[PDB]
RNA sequence: UCCGUAGCGGUCCUGACGUGCGAAUCGGUCGUCCGACCUGGGUAUAGGGGCGAAAGACUAAUCGAACCAUCUAGUAGCUGG
RNA sequence: GUGCAGAUCUUGGUGGUAGUAGCAAAUAUUCAAACGAGAACUUUGAAGGCCGAAGUGGAGAAGGGUUCCAUGUGAACAGCA
């Protein structure tokens, strides 16, 4: 449908940005009625919504150089 | 509502109108000028060819600038084109002439395209802007389009 | 006989030369997408995620040369269209592309 | 601006309460010629003075 | 003081564009880049006046005398009806 | 205040051009699913990319004035949708 509220209320809870926000796409719908901050903390909580990790840029190639 | 024909047969004929219709006036005219020897079944048929791009529309009076086909060899004409918007408006329009002739009774399969016109509507106002500071028209060009079914065996 | 699975290698390579560098990953997704509709009869054609990756695995400009794609041909599920039969293509992983027949696999 | 003064933020609260379209109930009446708003104000378009 | 970035500017292609992104822009190439440097805000100078490292330049896309209203329906041995 | 064919006449309306010019500055999109009458453009996930700390990032001043936020609509606008 439409996520664009969960997805920036979920990046403002982690403290991270919308980059690294996972909504679940097979539940879809039960995150779609969260509308709340506090309802969201809920799914952060129960894993319909994951942060995921950083990007990784290794340090190694430049340390061996 | 006055048309602009009256049927033969009032009976056996029914009536479909559409007025202020978003579409192109050339393009709805060509494609209804094709249409409008038709028995229903290979109208429809052959307006979806026309959105499938199977058969063409013949652009015969309004053709500045319109490309050649293969296609329109079958109208003994050179220049074709397929409009998608204006082939799908009288077809919706087509499928309220069906829903019509049901309503007073008459046969499906002997139905005719007996009567279709396409009028110019009241053109409507957007502006594009061009160089050194001039503003131009950007007028649409809609359409009227009357079409009447005959029982024809 | 309706329901069937087989798999085909398609050379890309060749489904590929001439088109320029940002359009090539698009095109080798409509040239596998037409080769599915020309080898099993059907409009109807869903190409797996995972072949997307496979396809767009290097990038938009450096497409594989050849691919091992399975055709599997099953009947439509729930609001029934005017298509009755769909083709799911799906990426196999292999090693090397040598003496490898079109292989009709069996349920 | 965010810093405004008491004038301005009434005049801009005026101009606020002025934009809103006719009640509905209106064309209903006897001696009745208005079809529409024709005093709206859209902030793209009319720059308001100031 | 020299090369050179940000910034400031605008040589050449007399390139692009030229019913344009734009009533003066864009690309490459260029001048300068610690000082007569660049810049915001406040303030002063008003039309035969201002201000000018001086081109008759600038003075709200208007400058060899800005803009608005009035005298004004100014006059025309001239043009068109 | 009495007769129009003209005054690059005034105002309003409409043609041919013409379904034509055009919708070409800044590397790029692809697959699946959901909502729906309708999906190249909405949303979600998986990719492949770009801006690459003098940013296409995060905050302010001037200016704007509700453009902020939630829900609904798809009549008109957002030069395709
Ligand atoms: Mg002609
Ligand atoms: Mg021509
Ligand atoms: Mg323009
Ligand atoms: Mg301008
Ligand atoms: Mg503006
Ligand atoms: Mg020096
Ligand atoms: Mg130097
Ligand atoms: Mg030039
Ligand atoms: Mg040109
Ligand atoms: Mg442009
Ligand atoms: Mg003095
Ligand atoms: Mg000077
Ligand atoms: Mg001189
Ligand atoms: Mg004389
Ligand atoms: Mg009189
Ligand atoms: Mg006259
Ligand atoms: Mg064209
Ligand atoms: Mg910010
Ligand atoms: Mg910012
Ligand atoms: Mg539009």
């Amino acid at each position: 449908s439409m996520l664009r509220l969960q997805k920036r209320l979920a990046s403002s809870v982690l403290r991270c940005g919308k980059k690294k926000v996972w909504l679940d796409p097979n539940e879809t719908n039960e995150i779609a009625n969260a509308n709340s901050r506090q309802q969201i903390r809920k799914l952060i909580k129960d894993g319909l919504i994951i942060r995921k990790p950083v990007t990784v840029h290794s340090r190694a190639r430049c340390r061996k150089n | 509502v006055r048309y602009s024909l009256d049927p033969e047969n009032p009976t056996k004929s029914c009536k479909s109108r559409g007025s202020n219709l978003r579409v192109h006036f050339k393009n709805t005219r060509e494609t209804a000028q094709a249409i409008k020897g038709m028995h229903i079944r290979k109208a429809t048929k052959y307006l979806k060819d026309v959105t499938l791009k199977k058969q063409c529309v013949p652009f015969r009076r309004y053709n500045g600038g319109v490309g050649r086909c293969a296609q329109a060899k079958q109208w003994g004409w050179t220049q074709g084109r397929w409009p998608k918007k204006s082939a799908e408006f009288l077809l919706h329009m087509l499928k309220n002439a069906e829903s019509n002739a049901e309503l007073k009774g008459l046969d499906v399969d002997s139905l005719v395209i007996e009567h279709i016109q396409v009028n110019k509507a009241p053109k409507m106002r957007r502006r594009t802007y061009r160089a050194h500071g001039r503003i131009n028209p950007y007028m649409s060009s809609p359409c009227h389009i009357e079409m009447i079914l005959t029982e024809k065996e | 006989n309706e329901v069937v699975t087989r798999e085909y290698t398609i050379n890309i390579h060749k489904r590929i030369h001439g088109v320029g560098f940002k359009k090539r990953a698009p095109r080798a997704l409509k040239e596998i997408r037409k080769f599915a509709m020309k080898e099993m009869g059907t409009p109807d054609v869903r190409i797996d995620t995972r072949l997307n990756k496979a396809v767009w695995a290097k990038g938009i400009r450096n497409v594989p040369y050849r691919i091992r794609v399975r055709l599997s041909r099953k009947r439509n599920e729930d609001e029934d269209s005017p298509n009755k039969l769909y083709t799911l293509v799906t990426y196999v992983p292999v090693t090397t592309f040598k003496n490898l027949q079109t292989v009709n696999v069996d349920e | 601006s965010s810093h405004k003064t008491f004038r301005i933020k009434r005049f801009l609260a005026k101009k606020q309460k002025q934009n809103r379209p006719i009640p509905q109930w209106i064309w209903m009446k006897t001696g009745n010629k208005i079809r529409y708003n024709s005093k709206r104000r859209h902030w793209r378009r009319t720059k308001l003075g100031l």
